[PDB]
């Protein structure tokens, strides 16, 4: 049971609360990230840079 | 006449506070006069005034109002506060009157 | 207590007054006390205990001799085991600001006489233990609950309890106080709760093990207590539990032993409330359930 | 500074209430919460809209009749 | 002692104004203003600075730093976004804590109300010289208009114009002196608000049925701050959407168009905040009259609670007021419109109805519905 093996390892001590708001914070980023901006680049296909760039580079 | 005799009836199921249980006298605004006529009213008067308040506000948070049975009618309102106002305002025009004379 | 009960263990057994309603006692009928007495009081459910110059064994015939009643079936040699009771973390407001203090009382679900923990339990509250406006001690009482109660003026008493039942419990504390002090008293006995989840010392339970000990022999101070005790340990413990016992399982204590108990009943946990009289200082049982949590 | 306490003068009144651990947050969504929505929306409904549809007309009135007269009126050329 | 949160001469007032407070428990979301306003004054006066540390206020040098701001500043696009909208929501959010306050009665509670009609009228003034830092287009003909407003007064007149402007026609000394009077009036405002909330205190908030809840206050924490917050990532979705997808939408677009002192743009309106101001300005043919009008437009809302009569305190309970009092709002509405239009027919005469008609609901009729009421009730 997820809640409670949460709830009595994380979220009933005030500090391990904090430890998880923080390690998770971290992760909830680094995913949502990613996630928005692959949302946001597909949504736009071949109009940003990032795809005519190779037209100009080098290879 | 009995013209503004059933406007008052209207009127009075248009305001709507007796959705709440509450009587007409229980909504005056407590200015200083008022305020006083409270300070007169008999210990069970005033419990029970109490407790009509305490519950409209307890309505008012939950959003709700009492099942269509329970609200007062028109004709069963006392005006229990009514005339202890009166007297208030009345020995005050006095004091009022007496002091610039 | 009955307002915590009431409310505590709301909707079921418990929650009943020993007492009972108006209603009740104003209908009850003939049949109906005989039916509870056929019903009830049954050899198998009943204790005969007795203490002081009385040979067990003169007793043990004479009960014999007029203590005959035969059992038949299974049925009757059969002890009922009673639906389980409900707790219900909640409060029951009974304000009547005419009263000339107002009362107080707090309570987290107990585990039950069975419970080994019960004796840790009742160490805890000697820690906290109990104090009344005509104590001498004071200022200078080993109740830290107690000093400040002196040195503010918190409240006219107040006193910690661990009722015990069959399946459940009732583990809190209660006390009385002036309208206008209630806040503060509330405040600081959900602190010293907390420090007992949290920062016990060696030092403090060794007075709580004396302090218990002592109370422990009070309570065989004659030879109707002395009944008492082994009436009420038959009954409920199973068998009958010696001082020398008790005095090992209070000795085994010790800090680490409350901190993990009283942390195992009482932290994050949503207590019961009870209050009566001009208890308009105190408030929202959302404010008193975080004082649950954080030393 | 404190308020509480000195407030006002009540008795006799018993209120009864459970943790929020024990309750439902959003509780009887439909037979309960939306019916109430509605209820509201109703008894209201006719102090307000009213005379907010009102200025919305006097709003496409102006709007319209300005708009006419930037258009011509051939009585004018046909001469 | 007992707790560090009551004895503390500075925790005790952290927990003494906001978190021990007494609160009724049931005041509605138009209670939710009252953070939302205070939140925007700290969201603006931080955006504010920001935007300061890359401003110069100089003629021929405040339209090219802030448009400098924006395309080279890091993120200032963004910082300088927020802080225009912000204006915006800040009015939208102060509108509805008006309304509430009227709706409700709780001018009944006159210094709190006056500080707070003291309160808008510097936020009108913040917000009308921010609008002229840029020194765009409308930045400068407004400037020339609303110092103009001074010349007006008889006699002196002119001579107070000339402060205003530093010299004898709008130029750099009234942009520096305006950055400088804008840097400075928000902290102004901060601190009258800190009174406007000191004597709320003394009597407390009031609520929705405007009868006394002494019978039941909570405390303002977890209650209100819980609703607060909320309140907030309400308001704070909108301004947000509003300010990263259409920049532009609630703003003129004149000031794109560095301040020209010899041409006046033909379209010239304010900003929307201001419109129905504006509209009754261009009713009163007449200069002296059209600044009255305009002057006794906000100045009127000192009136308010002296022109109650009715023996209740709110409009829950009086169905011919609430009417009343929506047919203002729509009043109000229309003529922000109004403001928006040219200055020709028919708007000329619906403006001036719109008008006459905001102030007679104001200090005719509200009193007088109120008086009638009275007598339905039999009182
Ligand atoms: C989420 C919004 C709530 C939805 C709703 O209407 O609740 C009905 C219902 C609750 O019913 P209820 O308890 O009877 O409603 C009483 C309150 O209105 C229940 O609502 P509440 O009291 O819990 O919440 C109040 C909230 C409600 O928010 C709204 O009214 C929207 O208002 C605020 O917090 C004020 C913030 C306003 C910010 C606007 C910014 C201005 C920019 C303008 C451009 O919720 C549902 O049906 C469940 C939906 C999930
Ligand atoms: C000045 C220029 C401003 C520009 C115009 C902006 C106007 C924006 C459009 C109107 C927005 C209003 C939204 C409509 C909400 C409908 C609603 O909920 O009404 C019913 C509801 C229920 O009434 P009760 O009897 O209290 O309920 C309890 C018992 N059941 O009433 C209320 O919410 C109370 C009124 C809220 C005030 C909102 C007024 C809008 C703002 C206008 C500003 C007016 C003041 C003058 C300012 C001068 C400068
Ligand atoms: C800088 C502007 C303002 C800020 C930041 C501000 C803030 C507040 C706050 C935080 C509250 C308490 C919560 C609430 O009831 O909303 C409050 C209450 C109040 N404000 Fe303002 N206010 C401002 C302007 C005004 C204005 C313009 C008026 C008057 C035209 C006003 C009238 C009131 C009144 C009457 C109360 C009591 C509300 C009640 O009856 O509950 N305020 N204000
Ligand atoms: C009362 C809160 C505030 C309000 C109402 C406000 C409002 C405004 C307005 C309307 C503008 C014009 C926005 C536009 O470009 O359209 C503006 C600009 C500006 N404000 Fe404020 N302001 C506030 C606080 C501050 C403070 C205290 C500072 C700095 C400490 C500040 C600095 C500026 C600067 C530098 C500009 C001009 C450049 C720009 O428009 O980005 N503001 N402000
Ligand atoms: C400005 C504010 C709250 C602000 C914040 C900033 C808190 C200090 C901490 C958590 C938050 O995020 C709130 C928005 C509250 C204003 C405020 C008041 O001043 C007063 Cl007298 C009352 C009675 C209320 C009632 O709802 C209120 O909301
Ligand atoms: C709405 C208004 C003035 C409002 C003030 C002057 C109040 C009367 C008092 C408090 C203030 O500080 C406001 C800015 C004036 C009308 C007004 C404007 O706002 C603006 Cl931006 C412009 C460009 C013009 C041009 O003709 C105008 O007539």
């Amino acid at each position: 049971a997820l809640l409670r093996q949460a709830y009595s390892a994380l979220f009933r001590r005030t500090s391990t609360f904090a430890l998880t708001v923080v390690l998770g914070a971290v992760l909830f980023e680094r995913a949502f990230d990613q996630g928005a901006d692959a949302i946001f680049e597909h949504l736009n296909e071949g109009k940003l840079w990032k795809h005519i760039k190779h037209k100009y580079e080098a290879s | 006449g009995r013209l503004m005799d059933r406007i008052r009836k209207w009127y009075y199921n248009a305001a709507g506070f007796n959705k709440y249980g509450l009587m007409r006298d229980d909504t005056l605004y407590e200015d200083d006069d008022v305020k006083e006529a409270l300070k007169r009213l008999p210990k069970d008067l005033y419990n029970e005034r109490m407790f009509r308040i305490k519950r409209a506000l307890d309505l008012s948070l939950k959003h709700r109002i009492l099942p269509k049975e329970q609200w007062v009618k028109y004709e069963e309102d006392k005006p229990y506060l009514e005339p202890y106002l009166k007297e208030v305002i009345r020995e005050r025009l006095e004091r009022e009157a007496w002091n610039k004379k | 207590f009955d307002y915590l009960h009431a409310t505590a263990f709301q909707g079921t057994a418990l929650a009943r007054t020993v007492e009972g309603t108006t209603e009740n006692i104003k209908h009850l009928t003939r049949a109906d006390l005989a039916s509870y007495i056929d019903t009830h009081f049954k050899a198998p459910r009943m204790v005969l205990a007795a203490a002081g110059g009385i040979s067990h064994k003169e007793l043990v015939d004479a009960a014999r001799q007029h203590f005959s009643g035969v059992s038949f079936t299974y049925k009757e040699d059969a002890v009922p085991i009673l639906p389980r009771c409900r707790f219900t973390g909640s409060e029951i407001r009974a304000r009547d600001d005419a009263l000339p203090v107002a009362h107080v009382a707090l309570a987290v679900e107990g585990p039950g006489w069975a419970d080994p923990d019960n004796v840790v339990l009742h160490v805890a509250n000697a820690i906290i233990g109990r104090y009344d406006r005509t104590f001498g001690g004071g200022k200078h009482l080993s109740s830290r609950l107690a000093a400040l109660a002196v040195e503010h003026k918190l409240c006219h008493s107040f006193q910690t309890f661990n009722t015990s039942y069959s399946d459940t419990g009732l583990f809190g504390f209660h006390f009385v106080a002036d309208p206008l002090s209630i806040d503060d008293m509330m405040f600081c006995a959900q602190g010293e709760w907390m420090r007992l989840c949290t920062s016990t010392t060696e030092s403090e339970v060794k007075r709580a093990k004396n302090h218990l000990r002592s109370a422990m022999v009070a309570q065989l101070d004659g030879t109707t207590p002395v009944c008492e005790t082994i009436g009420s340990h038959l009954l409920n413990y199973g068998r009958r539990i010696s001082l020398e016992e008790w005095d090992s399982r209070i000795s085994a204590v010790d800090a680490r032993m409350v901190r993990d108990v009283c942390s195992k009943y009482i932290y994050d946990k949503c207590p019961a409330l009870a209050a009566v009289g001009p208890i308009e200082q105190l408030l929202d049982y959302n404010r008193i359930r975080s004082g649950m949590y954080w030393i | 500074g404190i308020h509480f306490g000195n407030l006002a003068r009540v008795r006799h009144i018993i209120t009864y209430s459970l943790s929020p651990f024990e309750q439902r947050a959003i509780p009887n969504i439909f037979s309960d919460a939306l019916p109430n929505v509605w209820r509201r929306f109703s008894s209201q409904v006719f102090k307000v809209a009213p005379p907010f549809l009102g200025a919305y007309l006097l709003y496409s009135w102006g709007t319209q009749e300005f708009e006419r007269l930037k258009r011509k009126n051939p009585a004018d050329y046909e001469n | 002692a007992p707790n560090i949160r009551k004895s503390h001469p500075l925790l005790k007032m952290i927990n003494n104004s906001l978190i021990d407070l007494p609160a009724p428990s049931n005041i509605s979301a138009w209670w939710n203003f009252g953070s939302l306003l205070a939140v925007c004054l700290m969201t603006q006066i931080l955006t504010g600075l920001l935007l300061a540390m890359h401003y110069t206020a100089d003629t021929s040098l405040a339209f090219s730093s802030v448009a400098h701001t924006c395309r080279n500043v890091q993120y200032g696009w963004l910082i300088r976004n927020l802080h225009a909208n912000g204006a915006s929501f800040f009015f939208i959010c102060i509108f509805l804590h008006i309304g509430r306050g009227l709706y409700y009665g709780s001018y009944l509670y006159k210094e709190t109300w006056n500080t707070g009609v003291i309160l808008l009228l510097t936020l009108m003034a913040t917000a009308f010289v921010g609008y002229v830092l840029p020194w765009g287009q409308m930045s400068f003909w407004g400037a020339t208009v609303i110092t103009n407003l001074f010349s007006a007064i008889p006699y002196i007149g002119h001579t107070l114009v000339e402060w205003a402007w530093g010299g004898f026609s709008v130029d750099n000394p009234t942009l520096t002196r305006f950055f400088a009077l804008h840097f400075l009036l928000p902290f102004a405002i901060a601190g009258i608000t800190i009174i406007h909330l000191t004597f709320l205190h003394e009597s407390g908030s009031n609520n929705p049925l405007g009868i006394s809840s002494d019978s039941d206050k909570i405390p303002f924490h977890p209650y209100y701050s819980f609703k607060d917050i909320l309140g907030l990532t309400l308001m704070l979705t909108p301004f947000l959407t509003l300010a990263l997808f259409s920049p532009n939408l609630l703003g003129d677009p004149e000031n794109f168009t560095p301040a020209n002192p010899l041409v006046t743009p033909p379209h010239i309106k304010p900003e929307w905040y201001f419109l129905f101001a504006y509209a009754i300005l261009r009713s009163i043919p007449n200069k002296l009259g059209g600044v009255l009008a305009l002057a006794a437009s906000v100045l009127i809302l000192f009136l308010i609670p002296f022109l109650h009569k009715s023996k209740q305190r709110t409009m829950t309970f009086r169905p011919l007021s609430q009417t009343l009092f929506w047919l203002l709002v729509a009043n109000l509405l229309i003529l922000t419109w109004i403001g928006s239009q040219p200055v020709e027919h028919p708007f000329i005469i619906i403006g001036q109805m719109a008008s006459l008609s905001y102030f007679t609901i104001l200090l005719i009729l509200f009193p007088t519905i109120g008086t009638l009421e009275n007598k339905m009730l039999n009182y």
